[PDB]
DNA sequence: TGGAGAATCCCGGTGCCGAGGCCGCTCAATTGGTCGTAGACAGCTCTAGCACCGCTTAAACGCACGTACGCGCTGTCCCCCGCGTTTTAACCGCCAAGGGGACTACTCCCTAGTCTCCAGGCACGTGTCAGATATATACATCC
DNA sequence: GGATGTATATATCTGACACGTGCCTGGAGACTAGGGAGTATCCCCTTGGCGGTTAAAACGCGGGGGACAGCGCGTACGTGCGTTTAAGCGGTGCTAGAGCTGTCTACGACCAATTGAGCGGCCTCGGCACCGGGATTCTCCA
């Protein structure tokens, strides 16, 4: 429990970094923390979904990369 | 072929004084066969991800678990598995 | 001594547009997928590269969404990111 | 031989099994379809079409008009946060949009 | 004589507009941009009455939902005007 | 120069069903350069889908399989 | 398992003689060819149940490609393989 | 008794397999008949795609000094070309970073 | 804030065309039996996943300072909204030529199915070359 | 004009890429069979034109309000430095369960006969669009 938290301020300050983000205000990490909240529950939500039709209890690349194919965010480099 | 009279069954099952036009009947039964694609889609690419040359009632469930939002998905799945439950017994 | 403030931000721009490696740390991104599987299937069992699959596809989501809110930022005439520039750009994709 | 009993009434459904049916074999979905496949999603497409005519009947209601146009079935499906969610990526002919007017052009 | 402020018309307008159902663009001067459109691609080319009226159904609805996403850009930007740069903003945030 | 024949009322209309108060003089030709972009991208589809089928007529199916190529389903023309 | 590993080094070979590729590169190049040969197969495969048909020939292949590629990739890509099936039925 | 076995790929002038393109078409559910000319004309497409992501890659790694193709030189072979990003629009390539972009009201004057 | 006027809502009458019901009939769904194979089930193996521990160290965290920047306020002037008038051409009705979509028959060639077999491709093993790393010199920026 | 971040050049290590070899299995050759589609009049319907008329668009003018530039201020991020803390790597241990194989049996494809459900066509009457009158908000100005 609780583990949003670990999803560091420099972790995202470097993710904006990425994104070419200047200066940052200090409102952005929790709106951050909740939007790839909602993300990874929609890509884990289908990737469970799919490895319990399986009849499987483990998560595979495949299944996470079926996915993110279902939501339009083919991933490369896995299989896929 | 069309959903016509089967979307009308539906209405007067729902709203036994409410009519439909036809505009609007082409568009529910546009509505069908998109669902219906979709459906039969995910299905179709579960089944050839698990090696199975068979849709069964679980490949059509797990695609409305996939597609349908929430309620709607555990409220389709409630009446998928009570109308196969209705059909194997009778 | 002391550089300007917004030097050291263009050589973060600068080294870490120029790298692939994951900016966020494994364990912690790790412990929340497990923490988030949690409420849907009990007792998973997890491979690593479906873990770090999951970590490239949030890594690029969140980078494109912080390119997004960038523009949406100078759109408004500032150079500071806000979560208000966050929740347009989602409002015009979508994804609100 | 007996009575003929159609699929769809001994499934308790008004949608066709027999048709769903005949469509899943002729979509080219897979080599082989099962009994109990079309009677699920004869059923999931019949709650899904009861779930748009029902807030569609409701928005003719609103509107005092008997039958059902497709500005009825536009309201029915966009103000459905499930609804809206599932077709988001279509429009419908002669539907119109919301009235949605943002709180910063309204008069003070 | 009687002059109304500027924004009642156009409040009124965007009610009566948001209230109805109809085409607003004209339907013979979008069928001979549909043909000139066509006619660079292939000559000597038919329409059905049907296919220009799904054209005008699916072009009023992208401009619709067009200019609202261009409308929040502009409230973002703290204005009431829409400039072409809010259309730009919006186009380059859905991707296109 | 059909393009002109879509007006700058007609733009104003389609901005007030999107629910714009206030439009710019150089909106409309931005406008209208979208529309063009837009049906050229729908009308390329939809003839090619025409010339697959060895006709001459643009059908409203071609149009519809053409709006759902790029994820602009139109429910109410077949399907 | 069966990949596409050689066949892309055999084109890289074809196009860059001194010029060799990783693991991961030859992965994301595994899944670009099978994900282009989804698409164009599933828009051929539409092709032919809009227009009542039960095969699939290279016309149905060539409306997929300039449905899906943009404009000179597609046009180079009708042109190479209408060149390749001319030499394949050339050839006996 | 039988002549020589020549694959199909030879005689297209390929270096992409006619056969498994035909395979995989086959067993793919696509369609119920597939075509003789089909998989020659797909590998042919496939096989230009595949010439022109490793061609814009080769000279994103010679660029940087590399005589070998990681996944940035993809992600730059594809990114930099406004027809492959077209194709690639929704897909993400791992690994593979992003294109050095800085905008003009953020760089110092 | 009261009042004039404009826009809008409500009520009633009328006509129309389209939705809804009825009927012949044909064609697709149903029924019953057969057959072969996909998949449920049991079992076993060994692979990869989880749990724990030490350490050392990169990175996170907390705090202090100050300066860049967001944001509110003010002025101004220009650009767009509102509205009356004139021009334009869209829309409706009607009428023909005529290109072209839809159906039908037949006949042929293309493609599924099968047997046999052999060579391309996959798995495994090994040496060896391309980055990665480390350090001194000097070029390029920073304030 | 003095102080740091990083090209650039030379040595060494290492591990992952690439090539060689052996089996094996899936593609290819040859043949047959049968059915999909390619090619050869008819009525729908698409385009082209004319006339009236009238709704909408273009145009011009006035003015008002909103975009935009300048300015001050106060605060909240950036940057830097010292302390802590837990990520990361390496190693061990063990046990679930992914994956493969074998058996057999239930279940779905398939075919033939039967028959009723749904579809095209046709007829009818009522829901709704429209027009006119009059009452009810509703916005702007003195």
């Amino acid at each position: 429990r609780d583990n949003i938290q670990g999803i560091t301020k420099p972790a995202i300050r470097r993710l904006a970094r990425r994104g070419g983000v200047k200066r940052i205000s200090g409102l952005i990490y929790e709106e951050t923390r909740g939007v790839l909240k909602v993300f990874l529950e929609n890509v884990i939500r289908d990737a469970v979904t799919y490895t319990e039709h399986a009849k499987r209890k483990t998560v595979t690349a495949m299944d996470v990369v079926y996915a993110l194919k279902r939501q339009g965010r083919t991933l490369y480099g896995f299989g896929g | 072929e069309s959903y016509a009279i089967y979307v009308y069954k539906v209405l007067k099952q729902v709203h036994p004084d409410t009519g439909i036009s036809s505009k609007a009947m082409s568009i529910m039964n546009s509505f069908v066969n998109d669902v219906f694609e979709r459906i039969a889609g995910e299905a179709s690419r579960l089944a050839h991800y698990n090696k199975r040359s068979t849709i069964t009632s679980r490949e059509i469930q797990t695609a409305v678990r996939l597609l349908l939002p929430g309620e709607l998905a555990k409220h389709a799945v409630s009446e998928g598995t009570k109308a196969v439950t209705k059909y194997t017994s009778a | 001594h002391r550089y300007r403030p917004g030097t050291v931000a263009l050589r973060e721009i600068r080294r870490y547009q120029k790298s692939t490696e994951l900016l966020i740390r494994k364990l912690p991104f790790q412990r929340l997928v497990r923490e988030i599987a949690q409420d849907f299937k009990t007792d998973l069992r997890f491979q690593s590269s479906a873990v770090m699959a999951l970590q490239e596809a949030s890594e690029a989501y969140l980078v494109g969404l912080f390119e997004d809110t960038n523009l949406c930022a100078i759109h408004a005439k500032r150079v500071t990111i806000m979560p208000k520039d966050i929740q347009l750009a989602r409002r015009i994709r979508g994804e609100r | 031989r007996a009575k003929a009993k159609t699929r769809s009434s001994r499934a308790g459904l008004q949608f066709p099994v027999g048709r769903v049916h005949r469509l899943l074999r002729k979509g080219n979905y897979a080599e082989r379809v099962g009994a109990g496949a079309p009677v699920y999603l004869a059923a999931v497409l019949e709650y899904l079409t009861a779930e748009i005519l029902e807030l569609a009947g409701n928005a003719a209601r609103d509107n005092k008009k008997t039958r059902i146009i497709p500005r009825h079935l536009q309201l029915a499906v966009r103000n459905d946060e499930e609804l809206n969610k599932l077709l988001g990526r279509v429009t419908i002919a002669q539907g119109g949009v919301l009235p949605n007017i943002q709180s910063v052009l309204l008069p003070k």
